């Protein structure tokens, strides 16, 4: 994952299982 | 496994 | 993945299972 | 996945199971 | 994919299942 | 991952479980 | 085996 | 298998 | 397996 | 396995 | 791959080179 | 892969070469 | 790989090599 | 690998050849 | 590898070699 | 390469 | 290459 | 490479 | 390289 | 890529970004 | 790809972006 | 990648960004 | 990677960027 | 990576960065 | 390289 | 996204 | 994003 | 982001 | 990012 | 990064 503007906002879950990249 | 439970 | 403006919003939920990438 | 405008909404889930990009 | 403005709405649920892009 | 701007927001959840890198 | 359940 | 049940 | 229940 | 619960 | 269910015989040989999934 | 009951019988062979999965 | 139920048999023989899952 | 019921029978022989998982 | 019930046989000879987990 | 021989 | 030869 | 003689 | 002979 | 004779020439410039093989 | 004779000539670029192969 | 025969010629640059192989 | 015969000639620059193999 | 013969020419320069293997 | 040799 | 300008 | 200028 | 600059 | 400048 | 400078 190259240049990701990750902006998570109010209340907001992301879960990454087990990822490889 | 993912157990996610919201609210 | 390359140039990705994640933006989540309220009450979002992303999963990513097991990727490669 | 390149240039990916992600901007989810109020209440939005997303799943991504085993991808391999 | 390229150039996607993914804009998901109220309650609107993706699911991606192995995709290999 | 490179040149990531993770900017977490109010009260966001991120768990990355196992990466690999 | 991707089981959601929305409300 | 992918079992979404909605509401 | 994903197991989310939303609300 | 990964076990969160939201509120 | 989903559900498969492999039961090999006898003498039974199968060679996967090389898979993406 | 997913859900796979693999039962191998008697004399039975299988190579998985560089699989990605 | 997710809910796998290998029962190998007799004088059965697998190999996986250099899986990257 | 989650959930893997691996259960060997008689005279099995399984080798992995450097996974990363 | 999470949640693994590897129960091995009789005369069962299983090698990981070079895992990164 | 996989160089299998049967018997 | 897969090169297999079958007795 | 895999190199497996079967008897 | 694995080199297994069996029997 | 199996059995590739890959001779670049003079000035040659070859670019393989975010493969999967 | 399986026997790929390459053989760039003088001042030849290639590029193979995101391949799954 | 297996059985590659690569011989860069004078000058040539190869870049592999990322791979997963 | 396997069986690989690298011979660089004269003034060539290879570069391998986060390989997961 | 297994079986690699390695064989630098003249000025020739290799750079791995943060192979996983 | 694993070299395995089965009886 | 490639971009790429030749001379 | 691969930029490459030739000269 | 691969940038290459050839002379 | 790889960011090589060749003469 | 890698930052390769040739002559
Ligand atoms: C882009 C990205 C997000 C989270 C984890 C990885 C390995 C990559
Ligand atoms: C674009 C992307 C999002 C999450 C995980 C990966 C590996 C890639
Ligand atoms: C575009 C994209 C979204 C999520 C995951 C991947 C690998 C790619
Ligand atoms: C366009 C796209 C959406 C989700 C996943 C992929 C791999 C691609
Ligand atoms: C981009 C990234 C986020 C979290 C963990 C890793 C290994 C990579
Ligand atoms: C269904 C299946 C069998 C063997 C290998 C893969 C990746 C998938
Ligand atoms: C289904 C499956 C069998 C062997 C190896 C993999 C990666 C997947
Ligand atoms: C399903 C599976 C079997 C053996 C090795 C891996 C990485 C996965
Ligand atoms: C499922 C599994 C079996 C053996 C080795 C690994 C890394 C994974
Ligand atoms: C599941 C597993 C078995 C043996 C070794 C590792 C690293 C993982
Ligand atoms: C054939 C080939 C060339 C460069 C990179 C890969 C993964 C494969
Ligand atoms: C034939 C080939 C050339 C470059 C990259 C791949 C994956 C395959
Ligand atoms: C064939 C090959 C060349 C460079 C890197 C990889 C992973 C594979
Ligand atoms: C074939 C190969 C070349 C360089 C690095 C890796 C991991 C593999
Ligand atoms: C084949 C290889 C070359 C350099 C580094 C690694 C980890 C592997």
């Amino acid at each position: 994952c190259d240049n990701i503007k990750h902006v998570p906002g109010g209340g907001s879950v992301q879960i990454v299982y087990k990822p490889v990249c | 496994s993912v157990q996610i439970v919201y609210k």
